[PDB]
């Protein structure tokens, strides 16, 4: 009992860190996407 | 074993996005700057012409 | 001393050049392998328009190709003639536009402008007086569009005194090969109107015409339809590398033709263009030459210019001729069709005479038109580009790659003003 | 520019906000697959 | 430019079989895998004259996976490419996702990281699965997220067997299509369909088989594969590869399911008599009978269409086709094309394998289209299953192994809002 | 440039039969001495008088000792394929057996032979000029390759010295073990082995086999295939002295720039590319697949996951074709990766050394013939892991005063079951001291 | 007449000098025997400089060969003119380096240089009047990085008045092949830079990223380099060995490439570095070889040039040539950038010409430039070195063998004092 318990919470743990970067990675990339269309108004404000 | 190679992954993906993210930064503040320096620019014509 | 760099972009642009070099090629008189082997003087008098001589004897063309494949530039080096090129102007990504205007304009186009610059800055660089450049391009593809665009753009931020020849294949619709062609040609005419100065509008649907009504060829390949279009930019350009009785470049033709700072969509036809068979019952006369070349079953283009006024045209012949003949001949075409022809500018038309005609055709000519029926090419794909865009068709390979939505209606404004402009001044 | 660089972001936050809704239920439907499967390591379907 | 293989269960790697038979006979390799530029897409060259591919065969049961082994192309392989379970998940998408499927993911990664290592210009990846499975339905779920998960960035082509209407092998292959529908709708970027009633159809008029079996149907469609890939393999006079054909053929996010159409289908006897033109052979691939998957496409409008030509074809003889194709009443070409040909050319004949149903034909056409009448399949399947889901037969297997009726719940959800979709999307 | 060999225990005469197997056919000597005298294939003549001396009449000697105390395993060698090749003096044999007591080893039974192994190993140098250094093989956990080893060791450094000692010993596995006082007869053992070897390879049985199952694919392995794989890493590292490279890196170099501090000196070793004869043919091996192969965590062969550590140092061994451009790359490729760590105090992380001989297969052996190769031995942190476990399970016996007797009889104290605890834990300390 | 005396140490050393006495001796066109079999009679006239003939015309080139391990004179031998070098110029040891600084320059340099010294000695009384010393060695290694370093230490204590050029590489963070390289880096630079006249340092990722990048090869190798080094090194020395328009002897370069006597580190490039695939492309001409010199990507050495000043610069051209055409150049590449040049030098280049290209070429050149942009490749190695030594890293092996850590922090100290002097003149 003691073994599958201790089993039972690193999967729990495993899974959580799973979701949780797959979340932090969308927020990033969100950010990012927003980073990348100022640069290209900037770059074609610039070029005229 | 797992949830070591996990998180050491994790803080790698971490430290990748802060890295492009450093990048487009710097690639903004460039664009920024030469923007306005070229605003500048073009007042100094203005100047010569007149 | 005037100098000339082609530039060759996407896939369709990669082989008209590569036909036009092995046209211009043995006009000069070069064969494939880059030793001169020809006759007369002439040709070699001024070469130097295009080509540089590498190390006694070997000339080498000024010309730039560039795509984001490998398989095209492999395929234009096992072609015949493909040995002149420099290999370091070979510049080529990996992954491909696809048919897609943000690859080949945001990502990919950003990845490689920085590079492409750097060989068309030395081309820039080695030569001693440039006039100008030349483009050969579509206007339906990734590639050929947006990233033309891009470096036409990157260009005019840096030589702001220059013109470029961009001959731009139309996307035709009956001709249409790829799902979205509208969302390529109207977002690359958005900016061919503001930076590029010499648009040559071509098409696939008037070529294909051409071949199939004049030349009575059986199977008409790319082949000859790049054939057709490599002798039009031969011999748009002969006013400087052959000596004429009046002689005509390339800032001439666009000052007397252009009358407005934005009305720059030329038309384009040639003449003779026969078959094997008429070939040997036809006489070359001038008068004959001018009636093909105003044959509006001969202009490359699929808008009929019955269909609106001439607001100018010009014509560059090529072999020994009388001037007075030409001119008298443009005359009669103004008077007889007066209608077609802009009122408020006396005598639309432009003539012009170089000694030399292309090899073997002891006489030709060419036309250029600035007529107003260009409007109709331009209203044909903005009722596309509507139909597609009402219900969002297509549009996530886009906006998910970077453009807003705000882009596409003000593309849509600059075109339907630039169709605008060509209806107020008819 | 301003505005409309955010306005994007927004939407395309929005829209992953819908995938979002996605992921959430798969949390808590795993935690309670989980939980359960805890008590069958001894008798899976014995027990029942 | 590469693309690699997956196969997931039996109709997986038995097409996968007919595919690379094919191949090695396309590109010239010798069945024991030596040569006596092209090749690079599926094989990659190793040692003095071998030439290994790009396929990783996974199955959990053994039975047939070793049959790869057994047979004739057992040096073909890397002996560890060919991935064997112990016990088949037994028709049960619950047994292949939860109870079997997990041990044998983590070694088919471990096993396709080091394929895309050795791979450089990654095109995508092309997966062969039949929902009406098992294994093939949650093994091929589990493994799509996987990749989706790990790469993302790269594109999957996942070519799918379905349930026809009348021929149905199991009974609970409507559970499997419906429990497969959520992955099968949103990691898979294109997924190709492949009914068999209309492929038995086919072969019955057109190759005149009166008893047909699994060799003709994998070979007919080893060679729409090869015609597919051919643009990216050989050289061509207009060519298209696969982000073209994402571009083109996948207008929405949630609309991609595509018609399959090779042709001509000729046998060797009527291949001297039939002199095959081009206009004639892209009328019999438009014709709504040539299409390898059961769908009234008169019961909807086309949407978009790709075209890959193969062998001696001119570039004007398939506009005019398409002319006429525009100009015929019978398919009603919606709205929002006025332009709806991604129509490529190339300039390999396809290739015919020894002892086979095919003739040396010199050009040949594959038709992949994006229409509405798909939305037929889906309202039928959705009807077929919700039969059996009323009383809740057979659930208590899933059960039992240990998913629950959500998943089944969400399913359901999943395909009404599809067929909602495609519905709406029609108008 | 010499080095003589000394093989003590079960371990080390059983190493020693399998790797001189590989050292007679790479510089292509028959087992009777003898190089064939029509035909011929090496490098030069002087590439052999690194391990073997010529006497007059072509017949080559080795520099090898092969010392036991049982009789029963040095008569196999006596007896078997190799019986001209050595000849009778590099063959020391005791009248009886240790029997896996550390005490009964080293002091009683030992004494009488350490001194007669000894006058050979001199009279064996004086021959030799360019005496490299001492390689030994042994099993710790033992009663001659322990005790004996342990010996001869101290009565080696007080009679040369400064010269560099390769000790490659190995430690029981934690679970695949054939013994019940492995513990004491290892700790004791590592007391003395620390402060003498200079540097300690760590071996292990079950990471081997795991690697024989993973990789050549046999299902059952055994000795006879362990030591195979044994002699192909030391031929891999010690072939720089005898076959030409670009970038060569010798013994010298090695046990310079390998061992940052005067106590932290214990390797991990791997070898790639470990592959059958069947898949060989069927992968593409290149540097890079090769190096990353060799970095990985389930090949080494020491059961430890080096992610809990940190490599201190690393050095490659390449072999046969290899050009050093794609090596370079790949070697960036790894300081690039983030998977596998480095210390902060070492910014230059590598020894890449380069030597232009293809590895040489045994005919009739599990290992297939490859163009390239290469060998890591690598200076980490994850080895506190190692000595931590193996202290921890000593506790668990020791806090009963189970065995001892068994050491006290034969004449020894428990000052030294303390002494041992106790460098083993300033061993473990030092390792999470200098980590940080 | 004016003697040069070659100095080989290190296995790096070795093979760099097996390599340039290859070109030297092909080109003054004796064959691999060590008789004289050349062409023209111009070559003959300055063997002097690097040969002697011994009785019969076997010419013995003058140069002195040192290391710790006979493996390396082994391959010296072995190699293509191997025969050449003199028997009794293989000073070697028999212990070995063992990357340790302190046995390269004090346990083994007590015993292994006052046994060279006797041979460069006899060298030196054998030829007549020396214009210098050249010494080709290491700086990552033990034998060229410490007893190379000694031995310079008594030579300059030796001959005070004669130029030093120390062809010099250095470790590099990208191509760190072994982990010890602060150490015998800072110990030898330490030295060098009270030592010698003119450090010419060199690195291995600038000579990769050249043979990649301009030379275009696929498998580049140590070969390779050492060619690239062996073309340089007799770049160096042409002036002396053939008379030109405009002569350049070592002395002269160091007057006009030296403003302060301790900024001395020279970074050194070749011209024209052209692939085998498009040889017949490019245009030997003076614009062409000066925009290849003046450009990051050809200098040989891990600096980034823009990213400095440059103090100095010497170009040295090989060719019949036009002394106005190459001072146009090197004026118009001076004004179009002041700011990379400093402000209180006008005439920062110098040029020299010969009239005789090297084998193989017609038209050459070498670019020799003193710039303050080399500081931060010493900034690297300080800076590892600063974190390795903090915490006593490998240090007992230099602190076991008769040297104190006062030793490191002075080294150190000189290393950051010379970086600060870059820094301060800019
Ligand atoms: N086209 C084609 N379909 C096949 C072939 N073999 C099997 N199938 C299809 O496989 C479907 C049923 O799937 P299964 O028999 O369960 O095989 P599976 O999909 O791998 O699932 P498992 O048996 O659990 O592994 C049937 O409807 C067949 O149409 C084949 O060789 N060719
Ligand atoms: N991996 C491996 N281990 C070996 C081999 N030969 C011997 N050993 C190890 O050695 C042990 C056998 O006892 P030893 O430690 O050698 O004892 P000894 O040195 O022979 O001294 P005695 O106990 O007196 O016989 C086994 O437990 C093995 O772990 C071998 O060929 N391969
Ligand atoms: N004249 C000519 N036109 C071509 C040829 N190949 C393709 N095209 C046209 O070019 C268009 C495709 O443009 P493309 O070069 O593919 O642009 P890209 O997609 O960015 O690479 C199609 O509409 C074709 O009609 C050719 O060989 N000759
Ligand atoms: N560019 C180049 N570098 C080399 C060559 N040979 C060796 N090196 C490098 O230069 C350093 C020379 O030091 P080393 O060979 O150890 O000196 P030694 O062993 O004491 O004689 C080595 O660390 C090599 O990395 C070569 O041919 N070309
Ligand atoms: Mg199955
Ligand atoms: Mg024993």
């Amino acid at each position: 009992a003691a073994h599958a318990d201790e089993v039972f919470s690193l999967e729990n743990r495993k899974q959580q860190l799973a979701l949780s970067m797959e979340e932090r990675k969308q927020e990033v990339e969100v950010h990012r996407d927003g980073l990348r269309a100022e640069l290209r108004l900037l770059r074609e404000d610039v070029h005229r | 074993e797992d949830n070591f190679n996990l998180e050491g992954r994790i803080m790698g993906d971490l430290r990748a996005m802060e890295e492009e993210a450093a990048r487009l930064n710097s690639q903004i503040e460039e664009g920024r700057g030469a923007k306005r320096d070229t605003l500048a620019e073009i007042v100094e014509a203005e100047r010569q012409i007149m | 001393m005037r100098e000339i760099v082609h530039i060759q972009g996407g896939q369709c642009g990669n082989q008209i050049g590569a036909k036009f070099w092995e046209v211009v090629s043995d006009e000069h008189g070069i064969d494939p392998t880059g030793t001169y082997h020809g006759d007369s003087d002439l040709q070699l008098e001024r070469i130097n328009v295009y080509f540089n001589e590498a190390t006694g004897g070997r000339y080498v063309p000024r010309a730039i190709l560039m795509d984001l494949e490998p398989g095209t530039m492999d395929s234009v080096r096992s072609g015949p003639y493909g040995q002149i090129f420099r290999p370091d102007n070979f510049v080529f990504g990996q992954t491909g536009a696809g048919n897609n205007w943000a690859k080949g304009h945001y990502t990919e186009g950003a990845e490689l402008i920085d590079s492409v610059l750097d060989v068309v800055r030395k081309e820039a660089e080695s030569c001693d007086c440039l006039q100008g450049f030349q483009v050969c391009h579509s206007l339906g593809g990734g590639t050929g569009s947006g990233m033309g665009t891009l470096l036409i753009s990157k260009i005019r931020e840096e030589y702001p005194d220059r013109m470029m020849l961009t001959f731009s294949v139309v996307p035709s619709p009956k001709v249409s090969d790829t799902v979205v062609e509208p969302y390529n040609a109207t977002l690359s005419v958005h900016q061919l109107v503001e930076n590029a100065d010499e648009c040559m509008v071509l098409d696939n649907e008037a070529l294909y015409d051409i071949c199939f009504r004049t030349l009575k060829l059986t199977t008409p390949t790319f082949g000859d339809l790049n054939h057709l279009i490599s002798a039009v930019m031969s011999g748009i350009t002969c006013c400087l590398r052959f000596p004429g009785q009046l002689n005509a470049d390339l800032r001439k033709l666009a000052v007397n033709l252009i009358p407005f700072p934005r009305l720059h969509f030329f038309m384009v036809g040639f003449t003779p263009l026969t078959s094997r068979g008429s070939q040997q019952y036809r006489a070359l006369t001038v008068p004959e030459l001018t009636q093909q070349m105003w044959d509006a079953k001969n202009m490359m283009c699929a808008a009929d210019p019955r269909h609106g006024r001439y607001l100018t045209a010009s014509a560059l012949f090529r072999g020994r001729m009388s001037t007075k003949e030409v001119d008298e001949q443009m005359l009669n075409v103004q008077n007889k069709n007066s209608s077609y022809f802009v009122e408020w500018i006396p005598n639309n038309v432009k003539s012009s005479v170089c000694d030399i005609p292309p090899k073997g055709l002891k006489m030709s000519a060419t036309f250029i038109g600035n007529s107003t029926a260009i409007q109709e090419m331009f209203k044909r794909v903005s009722e596309q580009f509507t139909a597609m865009f009402r219900r969002k068709a297509f549009l996530h390979w886009y906006t998910g790659e970077g453009m807003d939505e705000m882009e596409f209606t003000e593309a849509e404004s600059n075109m339907n003003d630039l169709v605008s402009e060509y209806q107020q001044y008819q | 520019n301003r505005l409309r660089v955010e306005a994007r972001k927004e939407a395309m936050l929005a829209g992953r906000a819908g995938k979002f809704a996605d992921v959430q239920a798969t949390r808590i439907k795993t935690m309670r697959q989980l939980i359960e499967n805890r008590k069958y390591v001894e008798k899976h379907r014995k027990l029942h | 430019r590469e693309v690699i293989s997956i196969h997931i269960g039996q109709a997986g790697i038995q097409v996968g079989n007919a595919c690379w038979e094919l191949y090695c006979l396309e590109h010239g390799i010798q069945p024991d895998g030596q040569m006596p530029d092209a090749f690079n897409t599926f094989f990659s060259e190793t040692g003095a004259g071998k030439h290994v591919p790009r396929c990783i065969f996974l199955d959990l049961e053994p039975t047939v996976v070793d049959e790869v082994r057994t047979g004739t192309y057992r040096q073909l392989f890397h002996p560890e490419q060919l991935i064997s379970g112990k016990e088949d998940a037994a028709n049960n998408f619950a047994r292949g996702h939860y109870t079997i499927g997990k041990e044998i993911v983590d070694l088919a990664l471990d096993r396709i990281r080091k394929l895309a290592d050795n791979c450089t210009g990654l095109q995508g990846f092309l997966v062969f699965n039949a929902v009406g499975g098992g294994t093939g339905s949650g093994l091929g779920s589990l493994l799509l997220e996987r990749l989706s998960v790990d790469y993302g960035k790269k594109s999957k082509l996942g070519f799918t067997v379905y349930p026809s209407p009348q021929v149905s092998t199991a009974v609970v292959e409507p559970y499997n299509s419906v429990l497969s529908t959520h992955s099968l709708l949103e990691h898979t970027d294109v997924a190709v369909m492949l009914d068999n009633e209309a492929i038995y159809d086919i072969c019955r008029r057109s190759l005149d088989i009166e008893r047909p079996t699994y060799t003709n149907l994998n070979r007919l469609i080893a060679q729409v594969i090869s015609s597919l890939t051919a643009s990216l393999r050989f050289d061509g006079a207009l060519n298209v590869d696969i982000t073209e054909f994402q571009t083109n053929l996948v207008p929405y996010p949630r609309i991609h399911f595509m018609l399959s159409s090779y042709a001509p289908i000729i046998s060797a006897e009527k291949a001297y008599h039939e002199q095959l033109s081009v206009a004639e052979i892209t009328n019999a691939a438009f014709e709504p009978a040539s299409m390898m998957v059961k769908c009234d496409p008169r019961h909807g409008k086309y949407m978009a269409c790709c075209l890959m030509y193969r062998g001696d074809v001119v570039p004007k003889d398939v506009n005019a086709s398409v002319a006429t194709i525009k100009t015929k009443r019978t398919i009603q070409f919606v709205d929002w094309c006025p332009t709806g040909f991604k129509c490529g050319i190339n300039y390999q004949p396809p290739t015919v394998v020894p002892g086979g149903d095919l003739a040396k034909v010199q050009r040949a056409v594959c038709m992949i289209s994006n229409s509405t009448a798909i939305g037929e399949i889906f309202s039928r399947l959705d009807h077929k299953f919700d039969l059996m889901y009323a009383k809740r037969a057979f659930v208590h297997w899933y059960v039992g192994e240990g998913m629950e009726e959500g998943e089944f719940s969400e399913a359901r959800e999943d395909l009404a809002a599809l067929e909602k979709d495609f519905e709406e999307v029609g108008a």
